[PDB]
């Protein structure tokens, strides 16, 4: 995705429709990165709690 | 006196049974509360 975004953000020849498509792809990538950041923060919370809690909620 | 005694004994028996039933009725709630709090904690954990 990042290779595609970098390849198309630099291509002025994509036109307004191409730029809009690249923008949509970048927006979806931003949502994905938000999700990945949320997952990382949850993993950080699991690391911070330190307990191998055999609870069903523990991040395995 | 005999009639009174027999009637009194019957009434005493009936009253004893009624008191037993009333105490049983007035003395499941714990189980339902436990289940509700368990549901609440499971919902909290899943949502979190």
């Amino acid at each position: 995705i990042r290779r595609y975004t970098d390849q198309r953000s630099l291509d002025r020849s994509f036109g307004l429709v191409g730029q809009s498509f690249c923008a949509a792809l970048h927006q979806e990538l931003r949502e994905y990165y938000r999700l990945l950041s949320v997952l990382h923060s949850q993993l950080q919370l699991e690391d911070d709690q330190g307990v191998n809690l055999g609870l069903e909620s523990s991040l395995t | 006196i005999v009639n009174l005694q027999v009637e009194m004994i019957k009434q005493f028996h009936m009253q004893l049974n009624e008191m037993h039933s009333l105490l049983e009725r007035y003395s499941e709630g714990l189980v339902a509360e436990i289940e509700r709090l368990r549901e609440e904690n499971k919902r909290l954990r899943a949502h979190f």
